[PDB]
């Protein structure tokens, strides 16, 4: 679950960044 | 009351598909494909709901109960404002550039959602 994690934490930061260019 | 948790592989496996179907409606706002938002919401609604339903109504552990409203919640609000890309009349104006933020917000809460209940999930399977 570790890595299932880190693909949602991937997509999380993907998200914020996109919130915040 | 329930305290029954499902499968570590079965959660991660609708992990997966939320977290793909995510990704599809991120790629779709960097791309102005507004159109594209109600079908992805779709996609997304349909994952999530899966994913809540791998655990009892009504379940045990606190943080669970907390995590699946978000979960729920935040799928609930990611169709509504979807949908609002789709104006009252035709030709009416959208705030394209507000409702995608709307948008990526409420599909940033589902992620966060999701990887709560993976984070308690995962561990609550070992001891």
């Amino acid at each position: 679950g570790s890595s299932a994690t880190r693909e949602l934490d991937e997509l999380m930061a993907s998200l914020s960044d996109f919130k915040m260019q | 009351l329930d305290p029954g948790l499902p499968s570590t592989e079965d959660v991660i496996l609708k992990t997966e598909q939320v977290t793909k179907n995510i990704q599809e409606l991120l790629r779709a706002a960097q791309e102005f494909k507004h159109d594209s938002f109600v079908p992805c919401s779709e996609k997304i609604h349909l994952a999530v709901t899966e994913m809540a339903s791998l655990f009892p109504k009504r379940p045990a552990l606190e943080p669970v109960r907390s995590s699946l409203r978000l979960l729920n919640a935040s799928a609930y609000r990611l169709q509504s404002e979807c949908r609002k890309t789709v104006p009252p009349e035709p030709g009416a104006p959208v705030d394209f550039q507000l409702l995608t933020q709307q948008v990526i917000q409420c599909a940033y809460d589902i992620a966060k959602a999701a990887k709560q209940l993976v984070t308690i999930t995962t561990r609550e399977k070992k001891q």
